[PDB]
């Protein structure tokens, strides 16, 4: 069906058709125009008058140019052709090598799958690093949240658990950038090339082979608008569908910056004409986010493992966004910029991380003592924090010294170099298993490592590592 | 016998920190070569610091 644009707000285009209307969702592509400018149906107001959100920028438009209604909303190619490649929302390869050449089409829209098939068995997952495989142990086929605010190291954690595990999968897997650097995008490109997640062969006559690749890429990024921001995910989902649906495959899914996907609902919904709630949010910002979540879970046909970074605006994790996400997710890690400042990396804080898989009936009783016993000690470490602040260490009696003493210790041993970090770090990276870590901290609480000191557990993996560096720091 | 001097407030800096470390270090030596040591105290931090 034809229709006009009449009106044009920013990121939202008024639309009028004669004879028959679009339902909501659906896709209509603007004519008279440089690019192939998209448009998603969103709300209908009479006059035969239809709103829609832009996936490009609107300079250009004029009021009266042609609009073409394509009966159906966003397709996305689906297959194994997807893999190995970049898609932005529309489905349009940006990798410079060619069409998807995949036979079937998937919509970015599709409701969620339903109560009785879903599958909840617990299983866990092999990070190599210490804090998250000891306190916040992570869950095989479920949901993932590294809370942080901008510059605490989410992005690095992401590529450690991309290297650690992805190359480490055998499945499939997804990564998405929701408002994240194209220069990291490039360079997980480029990394992938490198490590073989990505099989990139140049044909003759210009064509290209990515048959043998294990990741697929979709990047809507900073120079994006919100409606191109807003579609990027749901791309994702759909491309974990297809593989958790039809090829009954276990996939990963990496996430970068989920909360654009509020940011720019709340730099949306101002031009859509809605009420702002508290903080200028919406009020779909938990049906928005929720429509997006039940997506993500595993079932009797396939299982999604998913990695979400979430962004917390001015270091406040009160905000109403990750309020509502801390009740979608079952492992979380929340980063800190006052661990940062100590140059503890990962700066993760062991209080507000937490996680459904740490029972004892999921991990054994050694690992959920040992978990609960650190957390023990590091609460009574904080409670003491004011009365060293103001007076200092000499006046807290022996037992809150030992305290304060392991606390450290432990502290500086649950940080660890990743193999990523090498180039503006230096030293290589340390792999770290469960019953070594377990060991450590066993050791650590009863009190087998007090005698040496606490810069000997920086960035030492192990205990061999740090009775090796405490013995050269004796020198 | 080892006759430790120490105070009864607190907010002393750490002085009888450094008495009862002083102690700890005589008591450790003179226990090895086989002396039975006792101990006197003056001031409840030294007793609070050699309880345990
Ligand atoms: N393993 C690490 N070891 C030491 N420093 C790190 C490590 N990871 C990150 N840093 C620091 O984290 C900062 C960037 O983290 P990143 O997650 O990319 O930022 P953002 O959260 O804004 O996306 C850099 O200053 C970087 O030096």
């Amino acid at each position: 069906n034809h229709g006009r644009i009449t009106q044009v707000i920013g990121a939202v285009v008024d639309v009028h058709f004669d004879e028959q209307l679009p339902p909501i969702l659906n896709s209509l592509e603007v004519q008279g125009h440089t690019n192939r400018l998209v448009l998603e149906v969103a709300q209908h107001l009479g006059e035969n008058t239809v709103r829609t959100i832009a996936m490009d920028a609107t300079e250009g438009l004029v009021r009266g140019q042609k609009v073409v209604d394509t009966g159906a909303p966003i397709q996305v190619p689906v297959g194994v052709e997807t893999l190995g490649r970049i898609m932005n929302v529309i489905g349009e390869p940006v990798d410079e090598c060619g069409p998807v050449p995949a036979k079937k089409t998937y919509s970015i829209h599709r409701a969620a799958p339903l109560f009785a098939d879903q599958s909840t068995e617990p299983g866990l997952l092999q990070t190599g690093i210490k804090v998250v495989d000891l306190l916040a142990p992570y869950a095989k086929g479920g949901k993932i949240g590294l809370f942080g605010g901008a510059g605490v190291g989410k992005t690095v954690l992401i590529m450690e658990l991309i290297n650690n595990v992805a190359n480490k999968h055998g499945g499939f897997s997804v990564f998405a950038g929701v408002g994240e650097r194209t220069r990291e995008g490039n360079d997980l490109y480029h990394e992938m090339m490198t490590t073989g997640v990505i099989k990139r062969k140049k044909l003759e006559d210009g064509k290209f082979d990515f048959t043998g690749s294990k990741a697929a890429l979709v990047y809507g990024q900073m120079n994006e608008p919100p409606g191109a921001r807003a579609r990027v995910a749901l791309t994702a989902l759909s491309v974990a569908e297809y593989f958790r649906d039809e090829q009954g495959q276990d996939v990963l899914l990496f996430i970068d910056n989920i909360y654009r996907f509020t940011q720019a609902g709340s730099e949306v919904s101002a031009l859509l004409g809605r009420i702002p709630s508290a903080v200028g949010y919406q009020p779909t910002l938990a049906t928005d986010l929720g429509q997006l979540q039940e997506r993500i879970t595993t079932t009797k046909k396939g299982s999604i493992t998913s990695v979400q970074a979430v962004y917390v605006p001015a270091d406040d994790l009160t905000d109403p966004a990750p309020a509502t996400t801390f009740a979608h997710l079952d492992a979380t890690t929340v980063l800190s910029r006052q661990i940062a400042e100590l140059g503890i990396y990962p700066a993760v804080d062991p209080l507000d991380s937490t996680s459904r898989m740490l029972a004892p009936e999921i991990v054994g009783q050694e690992h959920y003592d040992t978990a609960r016993a650190t957390q023990k000690l590091l609460q009574d470490y904080k409670s003491l924090q004011d009365i060293i602040a103001i007076l200092g260490m000499d006046e807290l009696s022996e037992e809150d010294k030992l305290v304060v003493s392991r606390a450290r210790k432990i502290q500086r041993f649950l940080s660890q170099p990743f193999t990523v970090a090498e180039v503006f770090t230096g030293k290589p990276g340390r792999f770290v298993e469960l019953p070594e870590t377990i060991k450590s901290a066993q050791t650590i609480l009863r009190g087998e490592c007090d005698d040496l000191p606490e810069m000997a557990f920086y960035m030492c993996g192990g205990l061999e590592e740090v009775r090796s560096k405490a013995v050269k720091m004796a020198q | 016998a080892v006759l430790a001097l120490s105070s009864d407030k607190g907010l002393c800096g750490g002085v009888n920190s450094f008495v009862a470390k002083q102690a700890r270090i005589v008591i450790k030596e003179n226990e090895m070569a086989g002396n039975a040591v006792q101990v006197y105290g003056v001031g409840d931090k030294i007793r609070s610091a050699l309880q345990r």
